[PDB]
Order: C-alpha cells, then structure tokens, then sequence
C-alpha cells in the first residue's frame, strides 16, 4: 500500500530515466480529471499525492483571479485572502472533498497520463540523445502501406511516415520490411507521426554517401552541392582540402563499389559525381559530366550561361527529357542554355547586330562606330550610360568629349524610351496626367492612352461619346471624368 | 403553427413528345391527394380551349 | 394553377428596469440578503456599483456568499463596478 | 424531467365535422351556378370565417 507507492515511483524512475517529480504531477492531473467526472457539475479539482506514502489528498480547487468568469471553478484575490492571507493570483482555494477510491477506473487513466508523460519524457529524451538520427539515415520497419503515406515503426512507440512525394517512383513496400530513410522534420504530432522521412531528397544521398564514403565522414571530402531526379538520376559536387586524395575516386571506390552501393538503396539511381571548382564556368564544365563542352558564355547580370557543344554531343549535354542540363543547373544554381557552336556564334551575330541597330538608332551615330562600341562589349544603353568614364575613354577613337556625348545621348535615349512606353500605356506619365481626374484607376488611365488619350488635357477634351466603347466607364463616370479633368485644366 | 413543408417540382420527367410526368415533393400526410385531385379536376373542364 | 389561386384572392443611464427591482429578487441565500440590507443596499443598482474589495468589508460577508452574488449577477448580464451615471433616479429618492 | 409530471396526449384539433352540400344558385340571373354550403362542427376554440381564411 504505502511502501507500494514508493517502489512503483523508482520502478518507473529507473526503467523510463524520468524525474519522479513528473510523474506524480501527472498522477495527480489524472486524478483531479478522473475526479472531476464523477461530479454532474463543472468543478476544478486538486489533487496532491505525498511522496512518502503515497497518500493522496482531493480538494475542490478555486483558481485565484481577478476577474472570475467561473464561479464553479474561480474565486476573487479578496475572497481567496478572506481564507488564507498567504494566497496570490493564480494559487488555489482548497475544500475537503472524498478522494476517489482507485478503482480500475481510475488505474487505467493514471496508466494512460503515465504512459502520455513518457512519450514526453523518455521518448522525447531519446530523440535528444538520437540527435544524429534526427537528420540522419534512421531505420523503421513498415507497419502500413496507405494511397499517401507509409507509416514506419522506429521502435519505443516511436512512429514516422514517408509521404508519397518522399518516395522513390518505382518503390513498392509491404508490411513488414525494413526501409532507411534521412529524417528531415520533426513536428509536434506526438499522437500518432510526428517524424517525417524522405527517401526521394537529396539529403538522402549525401547521407548515403557519408555513410559509405569514410572520407565524407571524417571531414576530409565535403559534399558542396547535389542535384536530384528521385529514382532515375543524381549529380554530386565534391570537394577536397588535401592535395593528396582524389575526392572524385575516393566516392567512386574500387571498381565504383561505394557508388554502385548507394546506387543499389536508391533503387538503380546513376549517380554523377563531379569535381566541384571555385570558378563557375570550369564547375559547369564538370556538371556537364558526361558531354564535352566546346565553350561557355557568361551573362553574369542574367545569372545565365550559354553552353556551346559540338553537334555529335548535343543530345548527350541536354539528355533525355533534358534531364542532364536540368540537374547541372540546380547543381550549379545557373540557367544553363545548351546548343550547337554554329548556333552560338549565329546568337552572338543576332545579338550584336540587335545592339548595333539599337545604338544607330538611338544614338545618331554610323554603323562602323557603333560596330566598335560591340566588340569592345557594349551591348546596352545602361551600360553606355552608366559605366565608368575611363572603360569607355579606353576605347580606340573616344575622347572626354565624345564619350561625354554618347553618355547623354544615351541618358536622353533612356529617358524617351521609358517616357514613350509611360504614355503608350499608364505606367508613369498616363498614371499621372490621363489619372489626375479623380475616379481614374491605373487600369482605365492605360484603357485612356490606348485610345491616345494620354494627357489631362486630352481627356478635358473628349466628348462621351469618344469614351463609351471604354471596358468598364459608363456615361455617367465618363462624363464626371471629363468635367473632373476641365475643371482642373480650364478653371484651376 | 402556418409553417408547412412548401414543395417544389424536383424534375419534369417529359416522357418522348406530348407527354410529360411532372413529381412535386414534399408535401403533407394527406396533401398529395388534395393538390392531384384539385389539379385533376380544373385541368379536364375549367380549362378553356378551341375545337 | 393560375385558375384555383385566382378563384382564392377573396379569402386570403442607470441600465434599465432590471437596475430598479429590489436585492430580495436575486435570489440569494438568507445570509448574503441579510448582509447586503445591513450595508443599506437595497435594489440591483446600488450592489452593481460596489467592488468586490468593498463587499469584502461588509461585517459577516464570506468569500461563499461573495462567488454567490457574483454568480448570479453574471447569470443576468450584470457585473460589479459597473457606474451608473444619475443614480439613484429621483422616483426612488422619496422611499 | 422531474417524476411529478403528467403527459397526456395532445389533440391540437379544433374542429370536428366538416360537411360541404353544394346546391343550385338562383340568386344571380345566369344559370349553372352554383352555391357552396359548408356546415362545419367547431368545438369554439375557432371562428368559422378565421378557420376557412385560414384553409
């Protein structure tokens, strides 16, 4: 009975490695619910367990507020002091009350709070102690198999679920078999699978590789980036610190025997493992592993690349579906454009003849000058009129003057461009003019400037008639437009 | 007390061509008989016509 | 249709008067009628205007009989220390 | 609720006997009209023209 109490607290103390504190807190929450059920009313309930007996006293609890909104369960500060001087808001009144006698009623809901308070306690302090496993690759065997999820026993009530994007495409499990995935989330979904796991992200395979490849682990070679297509194919970026091992060969293994294992868990995946490089274009080159590449275009202000190849090797650089020049551009965080050498030097013809047509027309100057400002590598007005004086002083046949020209022609070629387009539509300048009258949306400003309305003035001077074929303008607000912008324009 | 089940033609079953079958639902424990009889009734002679 | 319903168109700011009623009408227990007449209050508008450390003070009032007559104030809307602007109204000022 | 209660049915029916004779008209000058009778059997909860509005 007494002694009882005491050698149930350090059973469950020694086999869950749980304060005893704990428990007895939830013993006595258990009890005080398992209490409060018996009553037809709604009453709060203490309960307090001695913890050397094990004896167990009830009370009806009278929460100590301010404000009391319950006067089945609250009792005011002034009155909660009328009793006991000694009490504070958030205390609790007592009342002698009959403690429940522990029936199997009671005995299964102290079990129930017991066993809630270990998946708290000691469940939750494994997943401390298992931090590597919480990220890493943890082992489950397969209790169900649903349409969107399989649920994975990890053992000590612990269950996690692959989700049906988690998993590789040709993947098919049963009840009953073992599968190893990385551990990607931990929720807060203790009833039930709080643990999400992947198979088909690339974490799994860096994982895989830590595991298999001593050298990863160790620190020695560092996984820098991976690129992914679950179940079909996956490119790795490797990098080395030491000068002596080979971080590509080390992955591969003898005879590819660490690869073709990772390969193997991953359902015949083909993995790429590529040298990672500090230059970008000579780590692009690697990603494009297995299609030589004959040149490479920078566009830096896109964040894209032009990937020339030889016409035998253009369908190996793209792959199929593309997946090749995909998985190279998420490895390397590029756009990556992939063509023929001959349609590289034809886009750069284009280009540049686009550029000297732009620069003759907007910057009165002849074809061969503008030709020159191409192949010093202008291709933009912005740049033409932003760049530093000396880059364009450099230039064969510039001086101060001319270049200081070219920068305002530029300048005043960007300005009417941006003006031209404000008008045409309600950008800037129909968004202030053609929308002075009060009632213009953006919308109906650009709708105005489409019909060459652009100006207050010019809606000042349009009858209702010229404006009822206008989406959304009645004659009513046509003509309250209209009024609106003659009375600024006429009588302002 | 004056709130009844106020019912409604949920379909017109028109049976091939000058021929329909018409169901109203629902209605009280005794109004189907009073609505098809009053409705059977003026139907065959109140309602005029030419021949 | 049209024919039988044409042959049918010839047939077809102290709160409020809860504020005015005695402390009696609360329904309260003997002991906390009997505190709260001894303290002068005698309708619902003079108790809502009391605070709860106020109550407190009145000789033989319990923290029972304080939950009691909070109770049943919140089970008719009412709260303590509520100010009633312009009360006691002048039709009870001669009682 | 309590045990003190007593339900008894509920007969929420006024009227009791309800008897229509229809009969020739002669008070208007055209013929074949006709005249409608009702005699209903209130038990006076009802007023007979409120019960036929009603209806």
């Amino acid at each position: 009975m007494n002694k009882e109490i005491l050698a149930v607290v350090e059973a469950v103390s020694n086999e869950k490695a749980l304060p005893r504190e704990k428990i007895f807190e939830a013993l006595e929450s258990a009890l005080a619910t398992a209490t409060k059920k018996k009553y037809e009313q709604e009453i709060d309930v203490r309960v307090q367990i001695d913890r050397k007996s094990g004896d167990f006293d009830t009370f009806r609890r009278w929460l100590v507020v301010d404000e009391v909104t319950q006067p089945t369960k609250e009792i005011t500060l002034e009155a909660a002091r009328y009793e006991d001087e000694s009490l504070n808001l958030g205390d609790y009144v007592e009342d002698q009350i009959e403690s429940v006698t522990f029936d199997r009623i009671t005995t299964q809901t102290a079990k129930q709070v017991i066993v809630q308070k270990v998946r708290e306690a000691e469940r939750a302090m494994v997943v401390d102690q298992f931090r590597e496993h919480e990220g890493e690759i943890i082992t489950g065997v397969v209790k169900k198999v649903n349409r969107d999820n399989i649920s994975l026993d990890l053992g000590n009530n612990a269950e996690a679920v692959i989700l049906r994007e988690d998993m590789l495409p040709r993947e098919n499990f049963r009840p009953g078999d073992r599968v190893r995935g990385v551990l990607y989330s931990v929720r807060p979904e203790a009833r039930g699978a709080q643990l999400f796991v992947t198979r088909s992200k690339p974490e799994m395979l860096i994982e895989l590789f830590r595991i298999e490849v001593p050298e990863i682990g160790e620190e020695v070679i560092e996984i820098k980036a991976a690129a992914r297509d679950p179940g079909s194919r996956a490119k790795i970026a490797v990098k080395t610190n030491d000068k002596r091992i080979d971080p590509v060969g080390a992955c591969v293994g003898m005879r590819g025997a660490r690869v073709q294992a990772v390969s193997t868990e991953l359902g015949g995946e083909r993995i790429d493992i590529v040298l990672w490089d500090d230059n970008p274009a000579q780590f692009v080159i690697n990603a494009m592993a297995p299609a030589d590449v004959a040149s490479i275009v920078v566009d830096e202000d896109k964040h894209t690349m032009d990937i020339a190849v030889e016409a035998g090797n253009l369908a190996q650089a793209i792959g199929r579906n593309g997946q090749n020049v995909r998985l190279a551009s998420q490895l390397s965080g590029w756009e990556l454009n992939v063509m023929t050498v001959d349609d590289l030097q034809a886009k750069h013809q284009a280009e540049a003849h686009a550029a000297i047509d732009t620069f003759t027309k907007y910057l009165d100057i002849d074809e061969d000058f503008a030709t020159v400002l191409v192949e010093e590598g202008f291709s933009t007005l912005e740049e033409l009129a932003y760049v530093p004086m000396k880059e364009l002083l450099e230039i064969e046949g510039l001086d101060e003057p001319t270049v200081e020209a070219l920068r305002e022609r530029a300048k005043n070629a960007l300005a009417t461009i941006a003006q031209a387009q404000e008008e045409s539509l309600g950008d800037n300048k129909p968004a202030d003019d053609l929308l002075n009258l009060e009632g213009v949306d953006r919308d109906l400003a650009f709708k105005l400037a489409a019909r060459g309305v652009c100006t207050l003035e010019d809606l000042a001077e349009q009858g209702i008639d010229d404006l009822a074929d206008i989406e959304g303008l009645t004659d009513e607000k046509a003509g309250a437009l209209i009024m609106a912008a003659r009375n600024i324009c006429w009588f302002g | 007390v004056t709130e009844f089940l106020k019912p409604r033609l949920v379909d017109i079953e028109q049976v091939s061509s000058t021929h329909a079958k018409v169901t109203l639902e629902p209605l009280e424990r005794g109004f189907g008989h009073t609505l098809g009889n009053a409705l059977r009734r003026i139907l065959l002679s109140s309602m005029p016509g030419c021949a | 249709a049209t024919i039988l319903a044409e042959q049918l168109e010839a047939f077809v700011p102290e709160f409020d008067p809860i504020l005015l009623r005695p402390v009696d009408d609360l329904e309260l227990t003997v002991r906390s009628a009997n505190c709260l007449k001894a303290e002068a209050i005698h309708y619902i508008g003079d108790l809502v205007q009391r605070t709860e450390v106020e109550l407190l003070k009145t000789p033989n009032l319990g923290k029972k009989s304080l939950t009691e007559i909070k109770d049943v104030l919140a089970s008719r809307g009412l709260s303590l220390g509520m100010r009633l602007e312009n009360w006691p109204p002048a039709s009870i000022a001669d009682e | 609720r309590p045990i003190g209660r007593l339900l008894v049915d509920a007969c929420y029916s006024p009227v009791e006997r309800i008897a229509y004779n229809v009969e020739a008209a002669r008070v208007e000058q055209r013929t074949d009209l006709d005249k409608l009778v009702i005699e209903m059997e209130t038990n006076g909860t009802i007023d007979p023209e409120e019960a036929i509005r009603r209806a």
